[PDB]
């Protein structure tokens, strides 16, 4: 899956 | 767009989340609908913060001619019954008597891996005072070998009532 | 967007704000600019909240053939050193000694119109405890003849240090 | 909007 | 932008 970080 | 709830302990060590989704599927036959189960695997990296997005492309429903919807997970901190999370720090509420606040206190602070550390206080503790216990917070997600801090946060519990006896004595020893 | 700072006293009674603006204006030659000052008058009504917008059409910079931008004032609560605003309520921080918290005290609460209201406490006062003084807050902007409340909020100040002889005595009288 | 639930 | 002050 695609991760979007904080 | 779906909430992935993760415990403090899971953020501390990292974990695997196996989520089974049920999407509608267009059959080999181009003109009918089929229910389809599918386990989606999320690898929760140690120290990840709430708001982290995990997107599985095109795992939504299927029927028509258009592109099936993305499934987006968003990481959420599950309430913990011991600590409150603050970034890579964890806050530990320590409830102590007024007697302990004024005369001396040991807080046996619990740790994320389930030990306790005795922290001794000799000076007056004030309502809301904090004390850092360094390196006892969560791993920092980009450099997980480093950790945040555990922060003791004092709540000082006052007597429900003071008898006249005690009042007369408090009047002699406490500043106006 | 430009800040219009308004004191609690001003929100309480209402007021007229005069603001001097200096903007660029195209001269008759259509080639050159001048700076000119203008005074913009704002009626601030009783109880108006932070975020209220007040628009002056076309008072922005005129540099060319374009219409000058609008000037939009946004009401901001000016910090007050006695009270904190909370909607139509006002909060009064009451700093008392630990002795007073335990043994009783009278708080002389100041009001927005400059009286004090004495409020007597006989029972133990806890850190962060509040006590309402009804109708002593700010006018409700839609119904200016009604008012919010004034809220006493206690901060209990501990002694800096306690000598051994006092500790020995506090250990005899304070519950464990 | 398809269903989503946790399993092993 | 313009200058704004109270008076």
């Amino acid at each position: 899956p695609t991760i979007e970080e904080v | 767009t779906h909430d992935l709830r993760v415990s403090l302990e899971e953020i501390y060590s990292g974990c695997t989340k196996k989520m089974k989704i049920s999407h509608k599927r267009l059959n080999p036959d181009g003109k009918s609908i089929r229910n389809e189960d599918k386990i989606l695997t999320i690898e929760v990296k140690k120290g990840w913060k709430e708001g982290t997005k995990i997107t599985f492309p095109k795992e939504g429903d299927q029927t028509s001619n258009n592109i099936p919807a993305d499934i987006v997970f968003v990481l959420k901190d599950k309430p913990h019954n011991i600590f409150k999370r603050d970034g890579s720090d964890v806050i530990y509420p320590a409830r102590i008597s007024l007697r302990e606040a004024l005369c001396g206190c040991t807080v046996n602070v619990p740790t994320l891996d389930g030990r306790t550390i005795p922290v001794v206080f000799k000076d007056v503790i004030r309502p809301g005072m904090r004390r850092k216990v360094p390196g006892e917070g969560l791993p920092l997600p980009k450099t997980p070998e480093k950790r945040g801090d555990l922060i003791i946060e004092f709540e000082v519990i006052f007597p429900e009532r003071i008898p006249q006896t005690s009042r007369t004595v408090l009047e002699q020893v406490l500043p106006i």
